[PDB]
């Protein structure tokens, strides 16, 4: 009877690692095509840091091209 | 004056093109890092690669 | 931490709604951010004047 | 000019009220969120 419930248990692991291995397959196909599925949380690091990337960037971006727009119509006026 | 304007209007292009494009990456950027984040996090160490492959075993116990 | 009991049992479709938050919170921020900042140059071009 | 410098900077502060209580609440929202599927997700 405990090796029942061994059974039961061990049952569902398998099934979480296969939703795992699914799962880490098809993304490092979505993007990548096999990337580095062993250890992959320096990735999300890296991507954090890109997305504050995002707001330097699109800020920067934003501010310089209408700063020189305003530059254009001091111009026009001129 | 004039000459200032095209330069300008040059200059303008670059600055859409390099906004349009960031932001663009760094969008699908984020979708896959909320992917990961997701269906993943940390999921990976819980699975440890182990390959238990024990339930035939327990089977035959 | 939020909710008192808020349906923890199982607690996925609160995820996507914090999803729908998250993202509106990137286009609030950054709208925002881009109108002061415009009126900060209109300022500046004010202060010139 | 002066009466826009007033009217504006009266603008300046909405914006920057409204964004800071936005991004509050819409952060802690978000860090409930990554709580959830850091320490819970489907775990």
């Amino acid at each position: 009877q405990p090796l029942r419930m061994r059974l039961s248990e061990l049952e569902q692991r398998l099934n979480n690692q296969q939703n795992a291995e699914r799962l880490l397959s098809e993304f490092c196909k979505r993007q990548g095509r096999q990337y580095q599925a062993e250890d992959l949380e320096a990735l999300q690091n890296e991507l954090e840091a890109r997305q504050e990337a995002l707001s330097l960037s699109v800020n920067e971006g934003g501010e310089r091209r209408m700063e020189m727009r305003q530059e254009l119509e001091q111009l026009k006026q001129k | 004056l004039r000459q200032r304007h095209t330069e300008l209007e040059r200059e303008v292009s670059r600055f859409e093109d390099q906004t349009q494009q960031q932001r663009q990456q760094y969008a699908q950027a984020k979708e896959s890092l909320t992917t990961l984040n997701r269906l993943i996090p940390q999921v990976t160490l819980l699975l440890d690669e182990t390959l238990i492959d024990r339930v035939e075993e327990v089977r035959e116990e």
